[PDB]
RNA sequence: GAAACUGCGAAUGGCUCAUUAAAUCAGUUAUCGUUUAUUUGAUAGUUCCUUUACUACAUGGAUAUCUGUGGUAAUUCUAGAGCUAAUACAUGCUUAAAAUCUCGACCCUUUGGAAGAGAUGUAUUUAUUAGAUAAAAAAUCAAUGUCUUCGGACUCCUUGAUGAUUCAUAAUAACUUUUCGAAUCGCAUGGCCUUGUGCUGGCGAUGGUUCAUUCAAAUUUCUGCCCUAUCAACUUUCGAUGGUAGGAUAGUGGCCUACCAUGGUUUCAACGGGUAACGGGGAAUAAGGGUUCGAUUCCGGAGAGGGAGCCUGAGAAACGGCUACCA
RNA sequence: AGGACUUUUACUUUGAAAAAAUUAGAGUGUUCAAAGCAGGCGAAAGCUCGAAUAUAUUAGCAUGGAAUAAUGGAAUAGGACG
């Protein structure tokens, strides 16, 4: 019943448009997903022209990508720490797009260990030669090592759990992280 | 009317899906994406090397220019990130064989790459519905001043 | 129930799938050879342009 | 209206089907198919009206059902099939073959055309795209999606479908000085040569056309269909070859060619 | 061949002009801003997951129709029992090769180079990359690749479309309460002889993923509306104008939310009021200019007593579809 | 067929467009006409011409013209060329 048509809005001038053509079905708007954390519970909604949509309320784990070396891993979302739209969602732990969350960060950790093996937080000859050819190029920046020692990664979700049903995003990295940590220090 | 900070608001401002690799040691300013709107319209160098973001930029944003191309005169440059253009014309009343001066107010969205002010004639182009009322993106400031190119008088 | 007509239909479906796959791969190979021929021709033209200029 | 519309009132039918404004409240709405209904021609109209082989709807239904009509080598047993421009209608009885080309008055004229050339069809290229797994394909005006075309076949071009296998036989490249047909507007049925194609940056290409009688006009590029090289059309042009004789010239033709 | 299940239409058509004055509508654009049953043209080997033990010569259970027992005063009211089917509901099998990615039982001193092992169809979601291209030569440093007829040469690099794109498409990493990839029907039942129910085998009908095309549907640019100032300022705390992010949308969009900015229209008549106003194609009238009408044979829009709300579908805020209030 | 700069209009010619029905109007003995898109001609042995055109005066698109009407250049030269 929630319409999104322009008739109920006043005109650009400001006149109050008279009621006309009681609102249709191709103008409908559905309830917000306002997703939460834990006990995966995705509800299908049959939208216009089939095309099953998936509400992703109560979602706990999802895929997350690392842009620098470009590797994606399934990992757990552990709470939301910042939201650019409303801090009310942060207090209620409501998870929507562009929200900033914390990551269990283990899968990235032993992927790094089996990939470079630099022992963050503090063999076959083929792997040794791969590492030698690598020649310590893994000079990834300092803040990501800081929260690796902390153990929880700072990520920004990029998927839309309200529509897609997934919980995908990417880790804050580079000046990105910089910006947001300032904001977090504003919160701190 | 433009903030000194390249991002001023709470949300971060990035061009979506263009990524600068921090692990790389090239250390250029950033990776700024851009395009030319065509129609033989020159992308401004202020947009070419600029640092603004402007999601709805015809040159750097996702919006595309297609359809009507309207030339008008600026009547209000003094609301944020958007312009109000006065388009004048003559409606032909045929019962008298006489014309009638008329005007319309077209809202549009001027990119920060352009420096607009009250009185500049502007070429603007059609695009997607950007807001409730703006449907055009400013594409050229033809008359930057018009009669204010020369200001002082020192012989 | 198992009927020789049903087995005939199953065999027809399988054979049609295999034959369509073979035809598609043959068409892909022919298009690749045509692209190679065209590329060789225009590369020879480019070499002649470079030599003449 | 809430949903699609499935009725075509008689006055709302195109004036090229040119039915009788009386003797019926409705007109045959062409079913969805290879051509726009405004541009297409239902089989019932082509048989009952144009050919008069039938008398009414039941007769057309009986004709189509027993598989005597063959549109482009396929049966098409539905009454309101949109047999559009350049399609081939084959009747094994009377062993006759028709190709739909506009007569210069601008109408789907009955064009009796030979069996040997009826094996193939011509088509305009409306799109050239790259489908999944990187396979190039070409979309013609019929909606035929021909896979693996010639690498230098471009949009607005013309091509020669063999109509049996449905693949690419030959093609003609759109450029100046080329025999051409017109498929819309005031210049329906006209045939000429492309003199110039003004680009018009931003949309709605236009082309200038000069016919054999040395008359000149201009038409939109969407409205244009290259048909061959001057003096060598790739099809059999209808009677009159679309010169668009003046009304006074038509009167002179009526007066001169006259025997009773 | 009744009945019933299944499938499809029932959203077309027909009627009326009540609401509606930049609203509808007309002409003209746009969708590089989206959904699209159907029709038409194409479209997929991988469903194996360690393949040295499986139904693929066919997997399971209900369920209407029906047989019988009722209830109510009655309604296209149906509860209990007993069987029974599918293109209904559920599962699920083959099945190649190839190439590309990843991980190594070793050796032999570099140009290191190799036994071998797992994944890769499509669909979805997210990150990243390619998607080029104005034109002749260099030196150098590093990295370090081919061949070396051991001087060193590197000569060869593939790239579609529009006016424009983050487009089409391809590639890597992953993701999925894992979509599809024919356990379906008719006719004719030919050929091979491995002469058996063996091997194959034609014409169709329904389905079926994706991409097109068509019928469209939604929005959408410019301009155009009758009378009235005894309607001059109107709109914004409750969105009014704009910004950003999110939600919702099929999709753009204050369409909604959160936080900001204080904006937008107006003497070129905004806003308000009236219309015994649906808009138009057109009708009457006719020197020319015009005046009046247009509820109605065509195109659009809206409505089914007034209001709201919604299931099914591709398409309804349907009303010869339901839910509730008011009359 | 490509880079390059484009003073901008108002005006006017031409064209593409302005759905059919309606208006105009061509052909045609519906027995005439209102109408309709029919029909006509063979020897009677299948052969046929049709279903013409114009206008819409606004808005948009293209195009040729440069009088009439308006705006803009170079005055601090920050002007034009090599
Ligand atoms: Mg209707
Ligand atoms: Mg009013
Ligand atoms: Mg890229
Ligand atoms: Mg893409
Ligand atoms: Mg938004
Ligand atoms: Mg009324
Ligand atoms: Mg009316
Ligand atoms: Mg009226
Ligand atoms: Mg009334
Ligand atoms: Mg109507
Ligand atoms: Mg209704
Ligand atoms: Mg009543
Ligand atoms: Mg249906
Ligand atoms: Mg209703
Ligand atoms: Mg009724
Ligand atoms: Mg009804
Ligand atoms: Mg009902
Ligand atoms: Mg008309
Ligand atoms: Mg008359």
């Amino acid at each position: 019943g929630i319409s999104r048509d322009s008739r109920h809005k006043r005109a650009a001038t400001g006149a109050k448009r008279a009621q006309f053509r009681k609102k249709r079905k191709f103008e409908l708007g559905r309830q917000a997903a306002n997703t939460k954390i834990g006990t995966k519970r995705i509800h299908p909604v049959r939208t216009r022209g089939g095309n099953q949509k998936f509400r992703a309320l109560r979602i706990e784990t999802g895929n997350f990508s690392w842009a620098s070396e470009g590797v994606a891993r399934k990992t757990r979302i552990t709470g939301v720490v910042y939201h650019p739209s409303n801090n009310e969602l942060v207090r209620t732990n409501t998870l929507t797009k562009a929200a900033i969350v914390q990551i269990d960060a283990t899968p990235f950790r032993q992927w790094y260990e089996s990939h470079y093996g630099q022992s963050l937080g503090k063999t076959s000859k083929n792997t040794e030669r791969k590492w030698a050819a690598r020649a310590a190029e893994a000079k990834i920046e300092h803040a990501v090592d800081s929260q690796f020692g902390a153990g929880r990664l700072y990520a920004a979700i990029s998927s839309r759990p309200g529509q897609s049903g997934r919980c995908d995003g990417y880790i804050l990295e580079g000046e990105e992280l910089a910006f947001y940590l300032r904001r977090l220090t504003a919160k701190k | 009317s433009t903030e000194l900070t390249v991002q001023s608001e709470r949300a971060f401002q990035k061009q979506p899906h263009i990524f600068t690799n921090p692990k790389a040691k090239a250390n250029r300013k950033t990776k700024r994406w851009y395009k030319n709107v065509g129609l033989g319209f020159k992308t401004p160098k202020t947009a070419i090397e600029g640092s603004y973001i402007d999601k709805k930029c015809p040159f750097t944003g996702l919006v595309s220019i297609r359809g009507k191309i309207l030339t008008g005169t600026v009547v209000s440059t003094r609301m944020h990130r958007t312009i109000v253009i006065r388009r004048d014309y003559l409606h032909y009343v045929p019962k008298y064989n006489r014309y009638e001066k008329r005007h319309k107010n077209v809202p549009a969205h001027v990119s920060p790459a352009f420096r607009v002010q009250v009185g500049d004639i502007v070429t603007v182009g059609q695009c997607r519905p950007i807001s409730k009322t703006v449907r055009f993106n400013v594409l050229k400031v033809a008359s930057a001043t018009g009669k204010a190119n020369k200001q002082f008088a020192k012989f | 129930l198992v009927t020789p007509q049903r087995l005939q239909r199953k065999r027809q479906q399988k054979s049609l799938k295999i034959k369509n796959a073979q035809a598609q791969r043959e068409a892909a190979a022919e298009y690749a050879q045509l692209l190679a021929k065209r590329l060789s021709e225009r590369k020879a033209e480019k070499a002649e342009v470079r030599k003449r200029r | 209206a809430r949903g699609p519309k499935k009725h075509l009132k008689r006055l709302a039918a195109p004036h090229h089907w040119m039915l009788d404004k009386l003797s019926g409240c409705y007109a045959p709405r062409p079913s969805a198919g290879p051509h726009k209904l405004r541009e297409s021609l239902p089989l019932i109209v082509f048989l009952r009206n144009r050919l008069k082989y039938a008398l009414n709807g039941r007769e057309v239904k009986a004709i189509l059902m027993q598989r005597h009509v063959k549109v482009d080598g396929k049966v098409r047993t539905d009454t309101t099939f949109p047999a559009g421009f350049m399609d081939v209608i084959t009747l094994e009885a009377t062993n006759e073959n028709f190709r739909l080309v506009y007569d210069v008055k601008g109408r789907f004229a009955v064009h009796r055309i030979t069996d040997e050339e009826a094996s193939y069809k011509l088509a305009k290229v409306k799109k050239v795209q790259l489908g999944k797994k990187g396979i190039p394909y070409v979309v013609t005006h019929d909606g035929r999606t021909i896979r693996y075309p010639d690498p230098n076949i471009k949009v607005n071009d013309t091509v020669k479908v063999d109509l049996a296998t449905g693949t690419i036989t030959d093609f003609i490249k759109f450029d100046t000085g080329k025999l051409v047909y017109v498929t819309g507007g005031r210049n329906l049925g006209r045939v000429g040569t492309i003199v110039h194609r003004e680009r018009h940056e931003g949309g709605f290409d236009l082309v200038h056309i000069k016919d054999s009688l040395e008359n000149t006009f201009v038409t939109r590029l969407n409205n244009v269909f290259v048909i061959g090289e001057p003096g060598r059309p790739w099809i059999s042009l209808p009677k009159g070859k679309g010169i668009k004789l003046t009304i006074s010239e038509e009167r002179d033709r009526r007066r001169a060619q006259h025997g009773l």
